[PDB]
């Protein structure tokens, strides 16, 4: 069954389906928090967007926030501090939020322009449609679980 | 407004670009000065000795490997500032989100002036056979981006 | 002018007076006399307590009395009754083996959050604080970050093909106690200052 | 009955009934640790690390720091740089405030007035992009003066916005002054006794909102504020109603600093031409061996300030701010203690909202205008 | 004057003879150094004909027996120079109007250049 | 001592002191280009100028502080506007004709000229500052030109100090570099093209700018980008402090680490340019034999496969063979593993018939202080740095005083072009040895004949004239020192007479052992037992190897485990379980010097792959043999050594040992001890670490051997191709083979295949 035109052509329908019923749930931290409240102002939830330096004290928290979510779910990482440790390489900051949660898309910027974070979700958008590959040529799995 | 292109100022800090002279030589002389001033340790440089017959730059030194981690990068323009040659100059691109951490480390060939599009843009525009459409417009190009043809209708 | 009455007093009483040509001045009190002497300072008209800055001197090129020291910033708000605007710093060196130093909690209420940060980040204990609890550093973190011999905790940054960078092995910038990349350092790179 | 309510701040509000027994705050959630990681960077490199704490009125951190250093090695800020630094500083003040004001226009239901506050700010930020190429964290201030000169388009555009603000700020004062609901919302709540604010160090320009005349640009003048026409707003009894208003008044006095400084703007240099402190002119890097040596040396291992300790206090949109820099004669700073206005400001929040209601306790914090970046850093 | 441009024009040609004699008598021609006023010229304009400021004719060991150079665009008293390294003999070619490239009063033709390079090659070249 | 007052600070300081040292000694500073630790000072750059007061009676002109002595009650001003104006001017005269390469130049942030310019130049006169005054055509000359395959020369950057040419004349003594023309026209050049001496890499660390640079490492990274790993060089017994520079796992460049007690600030060329091979081709996983061939196996699959080949083994049939550069810890465990597991045969790659522990170790210090120097062997090749302590010893130089800043910057004691004393030493070697020049009493013998020369010196026979003048010299010698290396230490006869001569006269010895950690492994009891099976004698039946032995010792054995780092052809054909091992560059622990000093090894961030140190591999092969080992890791191993009571870093460990196992000599061939080691013939060291065959021009051409032909040759130690050389100093009818391993100073059979 799982690999049969029928099944597959459902799960491609379902994906295209919640490819548009994506419900961003922003998770503001520092400076990045405010630069997203400029894209929210311009237009139960899946797709947490991590926006700012994730402290080590703050980490176990964002952990639970993420766990206690529905299941078809995705994470976006906003700017340098979420993506890598940022310019902040030290005892107090997590060096890639992917240490704690599966990052689906990464968006460079410090902070990233509002209009770039739009592009960021058009990416994760076209990714849950399962229409996205990396630079090696491989097709990428819609959800990181 | 992913329908109407966003106007950014000509000074904006976008995807780094490496430039060439008219001669066509690359401006870069792999001195690794840009990397040395980077507060975020996001530039890696491996130098190389020019080939007298087939030159890359002007001196006796050009940049074999030139790599910037776009995740580490903060976008100061400190690198553009430390450069002695006018080689590394931040440009305009910003639409450069992606999925796999190590795909976002741009290379010399992602940044040369001739290049048009960010890594993800060109890649998608690869498996699609459709030209790259940038999402920006600028009143004009800085003098420092001499060559970098981009959407400047203003 | 409330400040001259501090200085005229420390001069007679054997307190060292520190002065840089830039606009700040200190007065270094011994361990014992610190407690009470400071209470006397508020009574003298010293309204507001600006900051309290902890200092670790372990990797300092020139030698100092003891390893740790705390600095306070006492002021008299110019926006009140008879405020001068007399401000100044008071310093107390504190032994490496005895991180003990009384609280100013009785006197100034600012010293609340400010003393706990100096305790969290430097290992310095304050006799009689309402509750000496960590402030900024995660609960389970062991030790005291802001003091010299505790690792910045860096990670190598990564690039394409086994190409990494270790910041601690990359920094071109010298660090006071460092002789540098040639044999020695002297001249303007031993410390430099213009002559306005 | 102890409830655990927790911007990115967490509060252990102990409360039986409906009053408020004691609020015990817990911070450390945006603790990036700037003060340690800065003992490990150039003086030039730290100019990227200052804007990231108060990311709202960020330029004040830039300036506060540049100030303590310039003093330290003795640099002369060119007239044109001094001028551009106050225009720029205050243009950033309005950005922070506009936000505090904006967050208020929503607790208050006023919606078209807010959709405007956002548009103002966006027009301030585009100006920043015009000269610095960024919305924030502009690497523009320098130890000598400023990174580069400002573009041709900047004056004409600053004129547009400096033209519609004058009465614009008044309009906001109006909606809050003629306080329909606001009165019954903020007037009584959040008691700040003049003489207790001066005990807990609530420098926050919501200090003068409770009858204290202390603004550092006046008491300890710095970047040539010493020579500007300057009104320091005050508030009667330290409630939240006055705190909200004080900040709106501060907006005019900013706008006036701007106009005033904008006049005395004549062409010239923009940073101290001292070779020891400032990298050589760009064009002669193709001619002077000395230039090259200087340039090369400058950008690798920085310059070396003398062994000594310094502190200059400055005024932000949140109170006293200033860096305590211990120099050891190196390429990097030996200690960098930042006076967080927002950190001391919060010790005055347990008292602020004690015995009061509860849903009020939102506005009772918003009025203290805290930015976590500042408190935690 | 505009001589500066015609002198640089003449720098190209001397270089031309160098590359010729080089391939011809099968001896290493080595570009010794580029103009830093090109390498470090940034957005700034550059109209010079070449980017090579110091040339040489070296032997098998690579030790040169002939060295050539012209002065940068920003330096004073521009001359083009010829030096026989190790034999203490320096030349200074200027540029006169109508006359052409001169070492004072004697014209510096291809022929005369070839003569010097030969003398040098036979005498100086170690291998 | 004498009282000097620098600026506002007064200091004690011995009479001979350079004002430059007295200045730095008070904690001050001054521009300093042409002077160098351990070189003759001359005021040539004119940078170190001070003002001198001497009664206050300021002298009228400014003094070169580096060549001015200090007088009692003297004042030295280094801050006056008169001083500083002069300095900034002298910095300007330097940068005047300089090229403008800083970004492109490999002399990066480690360039004295750069640092001194930003320190003392561009003088503040009391708006727009003037950076450059000189506006003419700078000096244009020869650029980027290699002097040797190890050294590349930029003449345009040279600042005419004398650091290099001075050094060649003074320290190793090989005048292969000098200036040429004069005026503004002068330059550095050579006529001895190769760059002859084996100490030519040192000019690399001295040259104050990037004229003379290390080509082995051209264009790799900027100096700050390199992570620097201080350790010891284990390529021989001297154990010079070094610095290993690395970026991203690969080995970039070797430099010298000052360590005045032993080598001062000098490295030998093999010590510094033979790193090509340690980062280039290497075995990264454990190998095991399956179908007549080896294949990839985890450490898991290889710990079992190792339990197999040894389950069928009695504990007395076990061999424990380490390499010459094994750590002091790796030798202690192996001693204990072989003690509990009662075996007679456990040995190390370089072990000498006569133990170096026989003799009382002498400190390099002692050598400078000694009166007579009796030498049998070639220091140049056996223990290269000894060449350089003898250059100092010959000149009568003695251990400098130690200031606050350590070794003096301007030792007035070193005069330039000093006379060399030929009455102070005597050399005895199978050839015209290098330092035989600085020795009156010199005589060229033939291989393994020292046995007889030594008998003569005792006083029981009749040696040649030289050997008589030499006996008489050691006779009148007041406190002489004995140095001896190959044949003496490899031949029980000589070595026994050796230790006797030096016993009668209370004098210490320098054993130039062919094994690097020789004196220390011996100190750990890593010497074979009664049985006999030595590192070259195929004896045991199941054995561990820390190297590649003679093909003769492998062939036969039932189980073999080679713990190599690279893959030899002799292992991929006779080996059962091969294990990746780390080089000494990436090891950790201690060694012991040819002078008995214990030196530390620190681990470079090089590409180890899945490699584990012999300390681990040994513990792992002790399990598969029964007893659980007493050593796991370095921290804990440290307690065991500290138990036997071996002194901390830098301390000397006294340990004598009377016992010697002789072996006969099939004298046809001689393994001429060489500096370059055989596994360094990679890349650039490719041509310099090739092998050689030396014979007298008659016998040479008698056995059909042209002066420059590529001959194949076979020994008990393997088949090696080799260039053939005519030498009138080689004893007739013998052939000298380049012993490019730790099997130097040996006599063996073999012949020339055609
Ligand atoms: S990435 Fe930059 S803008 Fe975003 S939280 Fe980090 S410092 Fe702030
Ligand atoms: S913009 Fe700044 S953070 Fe980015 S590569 Fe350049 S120097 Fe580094
Ligand atoms: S971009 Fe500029 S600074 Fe960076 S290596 Fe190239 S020339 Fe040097
Ligand atoms: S030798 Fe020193 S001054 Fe000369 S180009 Fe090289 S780094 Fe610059
Ligand atoms: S090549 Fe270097 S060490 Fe030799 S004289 Fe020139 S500057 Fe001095
Ligand atoms: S003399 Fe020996 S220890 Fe010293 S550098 Fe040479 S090989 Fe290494
Ligand atoms: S003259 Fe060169 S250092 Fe004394």
């Amino acid at each position: 069954e799982r690999e049969g035109i029928l099944f597959t052509t459902l799960e491609k329908l379902v994906a295209w389906g919640r490819s548009n019923s994506l419900w961003p749930a922003t998770f503001g931290l520092a400076c990045c928090a405010i630069e997203m409240m400029a894209s929210t102002d311009a237009r139960q939830a899946d797709v947490m967007i991590v926006a700012g330096r994730l402290s080590k004290k703050m980490a176990p928290v964002m952990r639970r926030v993420w766990e206690q979510m529905p299941d078809p779910k995705w994470v976006i990482s906003m700017g340098a501090c979420a993506s890598s440790g940022g310019m902040f390489n030290n005892y107090a900051i997590v060096q890639n939020v992917d240490s704690v949660v599966p990052v689906d898309v990464y968006v460079p910027g410090c902070p990233p322009r509002p209009e770039a974070l739009i592009y960021a979700v058009m990416q994760l958008q076209k990714k849950v449609r399962g229409q996205a590959y990396n630079e090696r040529g491989e097709r990428l799995p819609p959800v990181a679980a | 407004y992913p329908d109407a292109p966003v106007a950014l100022k000509p000074r904006f800090h976008g995807r780094h670009v490496l430039t060439r002279h008219p001669n066509g030589l690359e401006k870069c002389i792999g001195c690794s000065l840009c990397a040395a001033a980077c507060p975020a340790y996001a530039i890696y440089v491996e130098p190389a000795e020019n080939d007298p017959e087939n030159p890359v730059s002007a001196g006796e030194r050009y940049a074999k490997v030139y790599e910037i981690n776009m995740l580490r990068c903060i976008f100061c323009g400190l690198c553009e500032e430390a450069c002695p040659t006018g080689a590394i100059v931040l440009g305009y691109d910003f639409e450069m989100a992606d999925y796999e951490y190590s795909d976002l480390v741009y290379g010399k060939e992602d940044m040369l002036v001739d290049v048009v599009g960010t890594k993800p843009q060109r890649r998608e525009a690869k498996r699609t056979g459709k030209p790259v459409k940038v999402g920006y417009v600028v009143p004009y190009v800085r003098p420092e981006l001499e060559g970098f043809k981009a959407p400047t209708e203003g | 002018m409330r400040l001259e009455r501090v200085l005229e007093e420390a001069r007679a009483k054997g307190y060292p007076i520190e002065d840089n040509g830039l606009g700040n001045l200190w007065v270094v009190l011994p361990r014992e006399r610190f407690k009470e002497e400071m209470a006397h300072y508020k009574a003298m008209g010293f309204n507001f307590l600006a900051d309290i800055v902890g200092l670790d001197y372990l990797t300092y090129p020139d030698p100092r009395p003891e390893r740790f020291a705390v600095v306070y910033e006492l002021v008299s708000l110019p926006g009140w009754k008879d405020g001068d605007g007399s401000r100044f710093f008071v310093r107390v060196y504190v032994p490496e083996e005895d991180p003990r130093l009384p609280t100013v909690t009785d006197l100034w209420g600012s010293a609340n959050f400010l003393e706990r940060e100096v305790y969290d980040l430097f290992g310095i204990v304050f006799e009689g604080h309402p509750d000496l609890r960590k402030i900024l550093t995660p609960e389970d973190l062991e030790g005291h970050p802001l003091r010299k011999d505790y690792p910045l905790g860096e990670t190598p940054t990564l690039f394409r093909e086994g190409r990494y960078i270790i910041p601690a092995e990359f920094r071109a910038a010298l660090t006071g106690k460092d002789p540098g990349l040639t044999f020695y350092k002297g001249g303007s790179r031993k410390g430099y200052r213009s002559l306005w | 009955m102890t409830l655990n309510v927790g911007g990115v701040l967490r509060l252990m509000v102990t409360l039986s009934g409906e009053e408020v027994l004691e609020v015990v705050p817990h911070i450390g959630y945006l603790h990036t640790g700037f003060e340690k990681t800065m003992e490990h960077r150039t003086y030039l490199q730290n100019i990227t690390y200052t804007p990231r704490m108060d990311y709202l009125h960020s330029f004040a951190h830039d300036l506060a720091y540049a100030l303590a250093v310039e003093k330290l090695l003795g640099a002369v800020v060119p007239p044109r740089a001094e001028t551009i630094r106050v225009i720029l500083n205050e243009l950033s003040r309005l950005a922070s405030h506009l936000v505090f004001l904006g967050t208020g226009l929503l607790d208050l239901g006023a919606l078209t007035p807010f959709f405007y506050a956002f548009r103002e700010r966006e027009t301030i930020l585009d100006l920043f992009e015009w000269v610095t190429g960024q919305r924030f964290h502009h690497n523009y201030i320098r130890i000598g003066g400023v990174k580069e000169d400002l573009p041709e388009e900047f004056v004409p555009e600053l004129k547009k916005l400096l033209e519609v603000l004058p009465h614009r700020i008044d309009e906001y004062e109006a909606l809050f002054a003629e306080s329909p609901i606001f009165y019954e919302r903020a007037r009584g709540v959040g008691v700040i006794p003049p003489e207790v604010a001066i005990d807990l160090g609530l420098t926050g320009g919501s200090l003068r909102a409770s009858g204290v005349n202390y603004d550092v640009r006046k008491a300890y003048p710095y970047s040539g504020y010493e020579t500007y026409t300057f009104d320091v707003p005050l508030g009667e009894r330290g409630d939240v109603f006055d705190r909200m208003l004080v900040r709106i008044r501060e907006m005019r006095e900013s706008v006036k600093i701007i106009k005033q400084a904008l006049e005395r703007l004549e062409p010239g240099p923009v940073r101290d031409p001292n070779p020891q402190i400032t990298p050589p002119p760009r064009h002669l890097l193709e001619t002077s061996m000395e230039a090259v040596i200087y340039h090369f040396k400058h950008y690798t291992e920085g310059f070396h300030p003398p062994k000594g300790e310094v502190y200059v206090p400055t005024e932000s949109a949140r109170g006293e701010l200033g860096y305590y820099i211990v120099s050891d004669g190196g390429s990097m700073p030996y200690r960098v203690k930042v006076r967080a206005p927002s950190f001391v400001n919060l010790q005055s929040l347990p008292y602020a909202c004690k015995g009061e209601q509860v849903p009020d306790m939102v506005a009772i914090i918003a009025s203290l205008d805290p930015v976590m970046g500042d408190v935690d850093r | 004057a505009s001589s500066e441009r015609e002198l640089y024009e003449a720098w190209v040609e001397l270089l031309s003879w160098m590359r010729e004699y080089a391939q011809a008598k099968g001896v290493r021609f080595e570009k010794e150094a580029d103009f830093p006023d090109f390498i470090y010229r940034m957005e700034r304009p550059y109209d010079l004909p070449t980017t090579i400021m110091t040339a040489s004719l070296s032997d098998g060991l690579g030790e040169p027996f002939l060295l050539a150079d012209v002065s940068p665009r920003h330096a004073k008293l521009k001359r083009i120079g010829l030096r026989l390294p190790r034999a203490h003999i320096h030349l200074h070619a200027h540029y006169e109007p109508g006359k052409g490239l001169v070492t004072g009063k004697i014209p510096l033709t291809k022929e005369r250049f070839f003569a010097l390079a030969d003398r040098a090659r036979e005498a100086l070249a170690f291998a | 001592m004498v009282r000097v007052k620098v600026n506002d600070r007064i200091v004690e300081v011995p009479p001979g002191t350079s004002v430059m040292d007295a200045v730095f000694h008070a904690g001050y500073d001054v521009p300093l280009f042409c002077s160098e630790k351990h070189l003759s000072p001359i005021g040539a750059c004119r940078m170190c100028l001070v003002r001198i007061g001497l009664p206050i009676q300021w002298q009228p002109k400014l003094a070169a502080s580096c060549v001015t002595a200090v007088a009692d009650g003297m004042v030295v001003d280094t801050l006056s506007d008169v001083v500083r104006e002069a300095q900034a001017g002298m910095v300007e005269f330097t940068l005047l004709n300089h090229p403008l390469d800083c970004p492109t130049c490999d002399k990066g942030g480690a360039c004295e000229l750069q640092d001194r310019t930003v320190e003392y130049g561009l003088y503040e006169k009391y708006e727009l500052p003037v950076y450059t005054r000189f506006e003419f055509t700078r000096r244009h000359v020869d650029k980027h030109h290699p002097l040797s395959p190890f050294v590349i020369l930029d003449r345009e950057r040279c600042i005419h100090c004398k650091r290099c040419v001075r050094y060649f004349e003074e320290v190793p003594g090989d005048e292969v570099l000098d200036f040429i023309e004069r005026g503004v026209h002068t330059f550095i050049g050579t006529m001895d093209f190769g760059l002859p001496s084996g100490f030519s890499g040192n000019i690399t660390d001295i040259c104050p700018v990037g004229a003379l640079l290390d080509l082995t490492a051209r264009f790799r990274a900027r100096n700050w980008e390199m992570e620097e790993t201080p350790t010891t060089c284990a390529l021989c017994p001297v154990g010079c402090g070094i610095t290993a520079d690395t970026r991203s796992g690969e080995l970039l460049r070797i430099r010298a680490r000052e360590v005045p007690e032993v080598n001062e600030i000098w490295i030998c060329d093999a010590g510094r340019f033979g790193h090509e091979w340690a980062d280039q081709n290497r075995l990264k996983t454990p190998l095991v034999r399956k179908e007549g061939r080896l294949v990839e196996a985890t450490w898991e699959e290889a710990f079992l496969a190792l339990k197999e080949g040894l389950k069928e083994a009695r504990g007395e049939e076990v061999g424990l063979y380490l390499a010459h550069d094994a750590t002091l810890e790796e030798g202690l465990l192996a001693s204990e593993l072989a003690k509990a597991l009662k075996t007679p045969h456990l040995d190390f790659q370089g072990r000498t018939a006569a133990p170096a522990s026989l003799f009382p170790p002498a400190s390099l210090e002692d050598l400078l202080q000694a009166d007579f120097a009796l030498v049998l062997g070639d220091p140049t090749e056996e223990a290269p740095i000894l060449h350089l302590r003898l250059s100092e010893f010959v000149r009568d130089l003695k251990p400098p005083h130690r200031y606050n800043h350590g070794t003096p910057f301007a030792d007035l004691q070193i005069k330039e072009r000093m006379p060399r004393r030929t009455d102070k030493m005597a050399l005895f070697a199978p050839y015209r040895a290098p330092l035989m020049k600085w020795a009156a009493i010199h005589e060229v013998h033939r291989p393994g004949e020292e046995r007889e020369i030594l008998l003569a010196l005792l006083g029981d026979k009749e040696g040649s004239e030289m050997v008589a003048k030499a006996k008489e010299a050691w006779e009148k010698a007041k406190n002489p020192v004995l140095i001896l290396g190959a044949g003496v230490l490899q031949d029980t006869v000589a070595a026994e007479r050796a230790r006797l001569l030096a016993e009668r006269k209370g004098a210490k010895v320098l054993a130039m052992t062919p094994a690097a950690n020789a004196r220390g492994l011996e100190a750990m009891g890593v010497l074979p037992g009664a049985k006999g099976a030595s590192w070259d004698e195929p004896g045991a039946l199941y054995a561990y190897y820390g190297f590649v032995p003679p093909e003769e010792a492998l062939k036969g054995k039932r189980f073999v485990v080679m713990h190599l780092s690279h893959l030899h052809p002799l292992a991929e054909r006779y080996a059962h379980v091969v294990l990746p091992a780390p080089t000494f560059y990436e090891k950790r622990g201690h060694l012991v010097n040819l002078e008995g000093r214990v030196l530390p090894l620190s681990p470079a961030p090089i590409e180890n792959g899945e490699a584990e140190g012999a300390l681990q591999v040994l513990a792992l092969l002790a399990e598969a043999l029964g007893v659980r080992p007493p050593f796991r890791l370095h921290l804990e191993a440290q307690k065991a050594l500290k138990a036997r009571k071996v002194p901390e870093a830098m301390g000397r460990l006294s340990f004598r040992l009377k016992e010697l196992r002789p072996k006969e000599r099939k004298g046809a061939f001689y393994l001429r001890p060489t500096m370059w080691k055989a596994h360094q013939a990679v890349g650039k060291a490719q041509e310099a670490a090739r092998a050689e065959l030396w014979a007298h021009p008659e016998t040479a051409r008698a056995e059909a051997l042209p002066e420059g032909a590529q001959v194949a040759v076979e020994t008990p130690f393997g088949r090696v191709e080799a260039r053939v050389v005519h030498r009138e100093d080689v004893p007739k009818g013998h052939l000298y083979l380049s012993a490019l391993g730790p099997a130097a100073g040996l006599r063996v059979e073999g012949r020339v295949l055609v």
